[PDB]
RNA sequence: AGCCAGGAUGUUGGCUUAGAAGCAGCCAUCAUUUAAAGAAAGCGUAAUAGCUCACUGGUCGAGUCGGCCUGCGCGGAAGAU
């Protein structure tokens, strides 16, 4: 489960998720997943959405991972008074702008990147689409 | 040629004529008497040899029983008596099962040129190679 | 659509009124009639039939495209007739003709009886063979659900009463 | 080889090219040499398809505008966030 | 038969599948192999 | 898309080989008579088996196919006087 080995701060304000994303372009495979909805992913989600694509490439073609999670999330538990204190960390998500490159490959035909990147879209929170690599 | 009325083929190499534990009724289930498995074969399979398997056809009528006739060895059998390993295949392609070559082959594919489907020498040298080459084989000609 | 582009022929003995949306054609075999659907346009002259469409009518081709297959099998069906084809099959099944009654013995307490509808008459040879004779193709069908829907074929043993152009695939009795 | 037709712009700024975009158009501009920028409008379809054969971004490219031709290169493009079309092009006057 | 609300993998299964509407809904008929039968919906 | 049939051979491909022949397996993915044809996707299990099938040929005669930019609507959609 991906997640910061360390951070300055274990806790985090909530924030925002406004605005339009950096990772637009297919920068490092040929193909690439990218995320259409705005939303938060967590470390669970990813790794569930990395091995639907790797089960399905036996151990052929390389794959990037290009959010990372980088957010803590905080909860209070069952049974808890309002106040006293800002939650314990219980997972880590990242946030996701539309635009953002979530996943790359390079290493197999583009039709069997679309069914792999697909077998993928079913785990994640947010509507994705399939976009390759780009002449300049 | 014409239309079936059940002719295929059910056994291994010569070590048996009549075999009781490897076939069984599935030879003998529809109008074949088990007696000319032995009685026509031997009638008729020491001609040849009794020990390499062939695969033959079968013929049975409304009377009494039935006239098969043989014609060559399987090309996958005859490489475990000359050629490489005990039995063939088993772990193919990883590591390096042997180097037989065309030679040893043909004297055993162009002695076919009627059971063998093919008008060209040639091909024979090839496709009876084609049965063997799965078994991981290097062609050293 | 496809079909809707060509038309039909009207042999000698035919009939063909056109009231507008009304329709009779008649043979040596009949005097089918049927109400047609308002966004269609089976024209005469010539000898033929060209189904159209009329504006204001939306689906139109849909609609006078099964005017074609319509009237294609009553043109049919006043001429040369329509014949299906019942085989029984699974022990203790009756067959027979008392007239226009089909007399039905399949497995149960009470043998059933099926009264024929108008044009739609029928017969036997023998106790597994039925063979049904008419003039509307949408009733010999029908006559032949209600025949069969009493006994059905059950899949394991194909017993029951299956249609002569039928598949009767059957599945292994379990396992162990 | 490829020849683009383009009208030029009467006026500039988020306002027009969003309006632009929501008359499925697009902004594009071409700089370079001696010469000043030419602010231009382009027909949103065309120049789409045209880029996606990579010869778009390697070969000389010929803009028609008002009737007259000025040879350019492709440059820079912005593309959609995350829809198939375009935002603005750069081309220079190579 | 079985409901499901996805038919996308109800008309690969086998091939005699097809796809049609009826009623309000969208049904999935396989008068080959009765097996192989989707429905997508409930009612009123 | 219908439909005529063809869909023949190396070949039980050898194979941990209980029958494994495509056909519950191990792997391999050759090359044969060619308009076609896999050591084979499937009904199946005593095993061929049978027929559709992947592929072409004869026929049919002006269109077929479903992905983009999108407007609107259908399914998903069960609670208590
Ligand atoms: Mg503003
Ligand atoms: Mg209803």
């Amino acid at each position: 489960m991906l997640q910061p080995k360390r951070t300055k701060f274990r806790k985090m304000h909530k924030g925002r998720n406004r605005g339009l994303a950096q990772g637009t372009d297919v920068s490092f495979g040929s193909f690439g997943l990218k995320a259409v909805g705005r939303g938060r992913l967590t470390a669970r989600q990813i790794e569930a959405a990395r091995r639907a694509m790797t089960r399905a490439v036996k151990r052929q073609g390389k794959i990037w991972i290009r959010v990372f999670p980088d957010k803590p999330i905080t909860e209070k538990p069952l049974a808890v008074r309002m106040g006293k204190g800002k939650g314990n960390v219980e997972y880590w998500v990242a946030l996701i702008q539309p635009g953002k490159v979530l996943y790359e490959m390079d290493g197999v035909p583009e039709e069997l990147a679309r069914e792999a990147f697909k077998l993928a879209a079913a785990k994640l929170p947010i509507k994705t689409t399939f976009v390759t690599k780009t002449v300049m | 040629a014409k239309k079936v009325q059940a002719y295929v083929k059910l056994q291994v190499a010569a070590g048996m004529a009549n075999p009781s534990p490897p076939v069984g009724p599935a030879l003998g289930q529809q109008g074949v008497n088990i007696m000319e498995f032995c009685k026509a074969f031997n009638a008729k399979t020491d001609s040849i040899e009794k020990g390499l398997p062939i695969p033959v056809v079968i013929t049975v009528y409304a009377d009494r029983s039935f006239t098969f006739v043989t014609k060559t060895p399987p090309a996958a059998v005859l490489l475990k008596k000359a050629a490489g390993i005990k039995s063939g295949s088993g772990k193919p392609n990883k590591d390096k099962v042997g180097k037989i070559s065309r030679a040893q082959l043909q004297e055993i594919a162009q002695t076919k040129a009627a059971d063998m489907t093919g008008a060209d020498i040639e091909a024979m040298t090839r496709s009876i190679e084609g049965t063997a080459r799965s078994m991981g084989l290097v062609v050293e000609d | 659509s496809r079909v809707a582009k060509a038309p039909v022929v009207v042999p000698a003995g035919v009939d063909v009124k056109i009231n507008g949306q009304v329709i009779t054609i008649k043979g040596k075999n009949g005097e089918l009639t049927r109400t047609l659907n308002d966004a269609v346009e089976v024209k005469h002259a010539d000898n033929t039939l060209t189904f159209g469409p009329r504006d204001g009518y939306a689906d139109g081709w849909a609609q006078a495209g099964t005017a074609r297959a319509l009237l294609n099998s009553m043109v049919i069906g006043v001429t040369e007739g329509f014949t299906k084809k019942l085989q029984l099959v699974g022990v203790g099944y009756r067959a027979a003709v008392k007239g226009n009654v089909i007399n039905l013995s399949l497995g149960f307490s009470h043998p059933v009886d099926h009264q024929l509808p108008a044009g739609i008459t029928a017969e036997c040879p023998t106790q597994t063979e039925i063979v049904l004779k008419g003039a509307d193709k949408q009733v010999i069908g029908q006559v032949a659900a209600d025949l069969r829907a009493y006994r059905r074929p059950e899949p394991y043993k194909g017993k029951g009463v299956r249609y002569a152009d039928e598949v009767v695939r059957t599945k292994e009795a379990k396992k162990k | 080889m490829f020849t683009i037709n383009a009208e030029v712009r009467k006026e500039q700024g988020k306002g027009a090219s969003r309006r632009l975009r929501a008359a499925n158009k697009f902004p594009a501009i071409i700089y370079g040499g001696k010469e000043a920028p030419l602010a231009i409008e382009l027909d949103h379809d065309k120049v789409m398809n045209m880029q996606a054969k990579a010869e778009f971004y390697s070969e000389v490219l010929t803009i028609v505008v008002d009737g007259k031709e000025i040879k350019v290169k492709a440059q820079d493009v912005q593309r959609h966030p995350y829809k198939p079309k375009l935002q603005h092009i750069d081309f220079v006057r190579a | 038969m079985k409901v499901l609300n996805s038919l996308r993998t109800a008309k690969e299964r086998h091939p005699d599948c097809q796809i049609v509407k009826r009623k309000g809904r969208l049904y999935v008929i396989c008068k080959s192999n009765p097996r192989f039968k989707a429905v997508q919906g409930r009612k009123k």
